[PDB]
Formats: C-alpha cells, structure tokens, sequence
C-alpha cells in the first residue's frame, strides 16, 4: 500500500 | 495533439510510478511536483508534489471527465487541474498541506 497513493486526501471520514 | 497535450509540459510524467516520481522530485527542490499516468480504479493519473522533503502522491480522479487531486477540486484536464493547484493552496484541498504546485520536475 505504502508504495502507492493510499488515498493521502479526497474523501477521508 | 496540440490540445491538452500532456507530454508537452515538464510536470507531467505519465508512465511513472511512485517512487521514480519522487525520485526526481525528492531530488528537486521543495515545490516541485508532477503528474503521473497509471492506477487501478478510482482514479487516472497521479499527481506528487515535493513539500516538506518529501514528496506528496495523490490518484487523480476523471469526475464526469474532470481531473481532481483530492476530488473535491476537479478541473477539464490534467494540465488545468495541475496549472490551478499551483495557485490553489493545497493545504485546502489536500490535507496537513501548505503549499501549491510550485515547480515541474523535467524543469
């Protein structure tokens, strides 16, 4: 996961 | 093809992955940043930008074919979504961000 865009912001909660 | 030409900018690297985009962008100085082409699903391209050291890696989204960083803040294409974050302070649609798309990385 960590090697990929775990989703850092967007749709978070 | 003389249009939304990507490959014509120095902030777009397509078919890059993580680590080799920031491999520039760490090397580069802070603020600098880029596009890359390549996913899975929820998402198209992928944009990273060199703040803090380090460099930020985001899944743009295609909503309704609009291209967003944090899907909130979409844009027509890659280079509009990427040449508006640059003035659009991330730390608004990112998240413990407090910066813009400073510089390009094939600069």
């Amino acid at each position: 996961d960590t090697e990929v865009y775990e989703s850092p912001y967007a749709d978070p909660e | 093809g003389h249009m939304q030409d990507l490959s014509v900018h120095l902030w777009y690297a397509g078919p890059m992955e993580r680590a080799g985009a920031e491999s520039i962008l760490a090397n580069r100085s802070d603020g600098t940043f880029l596009v890359r082409q390549r996913v899975k699903d929820a998402a198209e391209f992928a944009i990273s930008i060199k703040y803090n050291v380090e460099v930020k890696h985001i899944k743009i989204m295609t909503a309704e074919g609009l291209y967003r960083i944090t899907e909130k803040k979409a844009f027509r294409g890659l280079t509009e979504l990427v040449e508006f974050y640059q003035q659009n302070s991330l730390k608004d649609c990112f998240k413990s961000l407090d910066t813009t798309l400073q510089f390009p990385f094939k600069e």
